[PDB]
């Protein structure tokens, strides 16, 4: 990012903050953590806002069925399920056919 | 330097691109040449990881196939045998044993030999003009004589032996017939049979869903470096600029 | 024997179709009553392997099959089975059936790695251009510029 300028920069920051007030309506402490972070000079704020964001992630990985807590690693267990899921739904509708 | 400056935002995305893509294998890639011998690497566990798949599919398939021959109705099934039930009054010979005791079980079906599974009709003279009919038959048929309702023992030279028995069938022929373990016959412990089948198959079908998401990671991981190869690769281990910049 | 008739044999045997013309029953009894890896419902017959007579058969040939008086009260039916384990003949066609398709997958599996083999061919001739040209690829020809 250092080869961008600060407007690009602010604009990317401002945009990201209007989808996550839109997604934040569900969870209180992430909504609360953002309605202290979004003011200019407090930047250790968003960053605990993320940090909690990230932490509240962590919440709902069912590590049973993924085996480690960090949510971008999940990202990619979360697809192989997808696809192998979709093998799996394959297989059960060419055996409910027959 | 304004070269470089120009350069540099591609090289260090490249970079924290394949950071990632690579921290996500086990190895740290250090020339194109060294993602194509990783690509190779890729591909012969793909081909290992779907021949293990199969080869459990195979055995689940097994599985399921034996689990329905043991399923229904009295004995493997409700086909031509059952059907002799109606053609005739064949009343089938392991159902007329259902409740036989686990510990007679094999001995019944020592003796009852390959009949284990053959039908009791008290005339089979009477089978006879209907016999003509059965082409859609088990390749080989048997029917017993006797009352079904109270059939008196298929009269045998049976000789009992440890574990077995031994029995002329016809002149110069005679059948040696083990006991069997878990024998097959009626509702005894058959039912408890295919359910230990049905455990087996439920392990078998846990294997089998570790091997495909093994076989689905190894296509992501393909696909995620066949991505970074289609971008990425000009720039792949070129020099960092941001050093020379400084310098 | 026959491969005509080897089906009606096969359908006239069934199990007994497997087993062994044992000299004696004498062998028989103290013997057998031994083993434990034999076949579960091992058949047995007795007499001269190097001529049997046929074997005893109330056999009565229906069409495709037989019906034979195994026992009293015993009745039992077979079919005509193709591919009997009588009249094996060298086991020929059945080898030479496989032959042909799985030498045809064996041509067909050397053409694809041929074609693996050559992909991968143009694919280092292309990593060796990358590794060696792309960067100075493209551009233009500087003989007008050194001439200017």
């Amino acid at each position: 990012l250092a080869y961008m300028e600060g407007g690009a920069l602010r604009s990317m920051s401002d945009k990201a903050l209007g989808a996550l007030r839109l997604a934040v309506a569900d969870n209180e402490h992430l909504r609360d953590a953002l309605r202290l972070s979004e003011d200019p000079k407090r930047p250790e704020r968003k960053v605990q806002f993320f940090i909690a964001v990230y932490q509240h992630l962590r919440e709902r990985i069912r590590q049973d069925i993924i085996r480690t807590d960090d949510p971008v690693d999940a990202i990619e267990q979360m697809e192989i399920e997808l696809a192998r899921l979709t093998e799996e739904l394959t297989a059960r509708e060419q055996k409910l056919a027959i | 330097i304004q070269s470089l400056t120009a350069r540099a935002p591609v090289w260090l995305a490249a970079q924290d691109t394949l950071n990632q893509l690579c921290e996500q294998s086990g190895e740290t890639l250090a020339s194109s040449n060294d993602v194509t011998e990783y690509m190779q690497q890729l591909l012969e566990r793909e081909r290992e990881a779907t021949v293990e798949r199969d080869e459990v599919a195979a055995q689940k398939r097994e599985l399921e196939k034996q689990i329905e021959r043991l399923s229904q109705p009295s004995g493997a099934e409700d086909s031509r045998m059952i059907a002799l039930a109606e053609r005739f009054g064949g009343v089938l010979l392991s159902e007329i044993y259902d409740d036989i005791t686990i510990d007679d079980a094999p001995y019944f079906s020592a003796l009852y030999g390959p009949a284990r599974h053959g039908i009791v009709v008290p005339d089979l003279s009477l089978v006879r003009p209907h016999l003509e009919t059965l082409e859609d038959c088990p390749e080989d048929l048997y029917l017993i004589e006797g009352d079904p309702q109270s059939f008196d023992d298929s009269v045998f030279n049976a000789e009992e032996q440890t574990n077995a028995v031994l029995v002329k069938s016809s002149d110069r022929q005679w059948r040696y017939s083990r006991y069997p373990e878990l024998p097959l016959f009626g509702r005894a412990a058959r039912e408890n049979r295919l359910e230990a089948l049905n455990l087996e198959r439920d392990a078998l079908a846990e294997r089998y869903a570790t091997l495909s998401f093994d076989v689905q990671k190894i296509q992501r991981a393909h696909q995620a470096f066949s991505q970074f190869v289609g971008k990425h690769l000009s720039v792949a281990f070129d020099t960092d600029p941001e050093a020379e910049i400084r310098e």
